[PDB]
């Protein structure tokens, strides 16, 4: 209930996540913990922790060993039931045992994220300092290759550090900025950006995230810029823009794999965008693009009633990161 | 070409010159809109067109399925006995710049009826490059002066990705800088050739006015004129000898390859004067004087560069060119 306990706490709570914990007093927690049993812990008296009980007395959550996706709306709303849970406990046992139970029963990609957003959002995280994600579930940042070597000096048993070169070859000019997006921080900054402003928030959830919809926009303009600066300095061109009616010109292969769910699948350069099932037809995003730009070009955004909501105002940018994301 | 040496216009008709014509009326390739001829339709302008280049590889590639039909050189093929080159060096810094250069736009206009001429003048910026000297070191233990053809290209090391060419990659990209017939003594001796000699290239022609005023002051004063020391308009320009390479420097490889000049001449004489454009314009009024196929010893597949690399009588050394802007 300190800042050296907890942050011990979390240290053992995300150790070799992909394997049952192997901390005798988390392990006693996981087994005789009961997320029912004292609803005083709670600010809402035990309704978080009801509904992901049930969820898992009817398994209904994904099993463990499996890949998470955050985009995944079902594996989304799961990872959030554990979020919300942790972020309802009063006190820090109720956080740290209750961390301790899901994980055991819980998708790992789910309980990584639930328990990253819990920490980061709730007043019981002050002080923690998360590890990097880099090194919690390295496969997402990690090519193939080195995994391979890391599963190869397990597999004898022979300590080693090996290199990680960038994907693909001299050939692709886009290897010449790969230093950029495969940064391992510059891809903490960014889970860590949308863990800090989800697009998932909702202010029952406590507080709210000021200006969010406005530092949407601002984060990802800046990484725009920045990566344009990088090609500027490679003697490549600026980025072309992405439309949904012309081809993307540039493919890409990740080499990368998931510890569970295969390789991260490839695209090839110069493809037309085709629908894809269960997300969305083409045409339904050329849709949206055009409703969005009447909004900007109308100068209010229409809401659900039909009354028009003025965007030619400081915040108009903010409530277009909000309708955008 | 196709040329009326061409046994069979019938069946192989003529594909270079048609496809000038075919790319050079792109802009109105049925003929509605009444446009003249493109700049493909004149040895004066093709070379202006980027597609002349891309129509001159294709046709170039034609070639090239020939040549690399035929066996590799075998080190017997390459080995000029007795004869070694010892080293290859440069006297002077190889560095290109532009300078001006002007003519002559007075038959471009239209003279009026005895009113006077004036003076009409264009101005180019043209590449140039700084003079310099082949410094060849060749041991001849044959046991007599043996005379021998110097064979030089320029080539490149790493494509524009930096990835180092084999041999093989670089032997069709290498450009001819100078071809010259040299008695070798017996012992060591450097041989000493200026780039201002190569028998690549030629200088920049004599103005017109110059023509006119020289030949008018023969006529008008009885005596005789001698333009013997002006030399053919075949020829790359002496001022283009040289690639325009990058500010920064770019290091290349200067290939010499120095062959049985006796074998190379034969039927053609080793003293007799051969003019300053023989290597790709040949010698007016006379025989092509050197029997070995056009690119020797580049022509053919080089798939073990262990084979050159044991021939005595060829070395490639790294040499820089810096432009100066
Ligand atoms: C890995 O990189 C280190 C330094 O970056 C270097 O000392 C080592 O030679 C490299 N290992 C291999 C196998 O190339
Ligand atoms: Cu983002
Ligand atoms: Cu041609
Ligand atoms: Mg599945
Ligand atoms: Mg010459
Ligand atoms: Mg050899
Ligand atoms: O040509
Ligand atoms: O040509």
């Amino acid at each position: 209930s300190s800042t050296a306990h907890k942050q011990q706490n979390i240290n053992h709570l995300l150790d070799k996540i992909y394997e049952d914990t192997k901390y005798p007093d988390l392990q006693e927690i996981a087994k005789n913990f009961n997320p029912l049993g004292d609803t005083s812990m709670y600010n809402d008296q035990g309704a978080a922790a009801e509904v992901l009980m049930k969820e898992l007395n009817d398994h209904r959550l994904l099993e463990q060993h499996h890949w998470y996706s955050l985009f995944n709306a079902r594996q989304r709303e799961e990872a959030l039931m554990l979020f919300a849970v942790l972020n309802q406990c009063k006190v820090w046992h109720c956080f740290r045992n209750n961390a301790a139970y899901f994980r055991e029963q819980m998708n790992e990609g789910e309980f990584v994220y639930a328990l990253y957003v819990g920490v980061i959002h709730s007043k019981l995280g002050d002080g923690i300092v998360l590890p990097p994600l880099y090194e919690i579930t390295p496969h997402m940042f990690t090519n193939s290759e080195v995994i391979d070597k890391a599963y190869s000096a397990k597999m004898t048993q022979k300590a080693g550090t090996f290199n990680v070169s960038f994907t693909g070859t001299k050939k692709n000019k886009e290897q010449r900025v790969a230093y950029f997006g495969e940064d391992i921080g510059m891809n903490i900054h960014h889970v860590t950006w949308h863990m800090d402003f989800p697009f998932w928030w909702q202010d029952s959830y406590g507080n709210h995230l000021d200006r969010k919809g406005e530092l949407f926009f601002w984060v990802h303009h800046q990484l725009t810029a920045r990566f344009d600066f990088e090609r500027l300095s490679n003697w490549l061109d600026p980025v072309d823009e992405l439309h949904w009616d012309r081809i993307i010109r540039e493919g890409f292969a990740p080499l990368t794999s998931y510890k569970y769910g295969g390789e991260f699948p490839v695209r090839p350069d110069n493809i037309h965008f085709e629908d894809v099932d269960g997300v969305a037809h083409v045409h339904d995003m050329e849709i949206t693009e055009n409703r969005i730009y009447e909004a900007i070009d109308h100068g209010y955004i229409t809401a659900t009633d039909g009354h028009t909501i003025d965007i030619r105002q400081p915040k108009g940018i903010e409530l277009l990161g909000d309708i955008i994301e | 070409e196709s040329s009326m040496y061409s046994p069979n216009a019938q069946y192989y008709g003529s594909l270079h010159n048609t496809a000038h014509v075919m790319l050079g009326r792109q802009g109105d390739p049925h003929g509605k809109f009444n446009l003249p001829p493109g700049v493909m339709e004149h040895f004066e302008t093709a070379t202006r067109d980027p597609s002349f280049f891309r129509l001159h590889k294709y046709m170039d590639n034609i070639f090239k399925k020939h040549t690399d039909s035929f066996p590799p050189y075998t080190h017997d093929d390459l080995e000029f006995a007795g004869m070694a080159v010892d080293g290859v060096a440069i006297d002077g810094e190889l560095i290109t710049f532009f300078d001006e250069f002007q003519y002559s736009l007075i038959n471009a206009v239209d003279s009026g009826e005895s009113i006077e001429d004036v003076e009409i003048n264009a101005r180019v910026h043209r590449l140039n490059h700084k003079e310099f000297t082949y410094k060849i070191t060749v041991s001849n233990s044959i046991g007599s002066d043996h005379l021998a053809t110097f064979r030089i290209f320029l080539c490149p090391i790493e494509d524009n990705n930096g990835i180092t060419l084999t041999l093989d990659k670089a032997r069709w990209l290498c450009i001819e800088l100078d071809k010259f017939f040299q008695k070798v003594p017996s012992g060591t001796h450097t041989i000493h050739r200026s780039s201002k000699d190569s028998s690549v290239t030629v200088p920049d022609m004599p103005s017109f006015h110059s023509l006119k005023e020289q030949a008018d002051n023969a006529v008008n004063g009885g005596h005789d004129l001698d333009l013997s020391a002006y030399e053919r308009s075949c020829g790359i320009p002496d001022r283009m000898l040289l690639p325009k390479s990058k500010p920064e420097g770019m290091e290349f490889n200067l290939f010499v390859a120095v062959t049985d000049g006796v074998k190379d001449t034969e039927g053609h004489n080793g003293d007799h004067d051969h003019g300053g454009t023989h290597a790709q314009c040949g010698v007016h009024g006379e025989a092509y004087p050197d029997n070995r196929p056009l690119g020797y010893p580049l022509e053919r597949r080089i798939p073990d560069e262990r084979v050159f690399d044991g021939v005595p009588n060829i070395k490639h050394v790294v040499v820089k060119i810096v432009h100066h802007p």
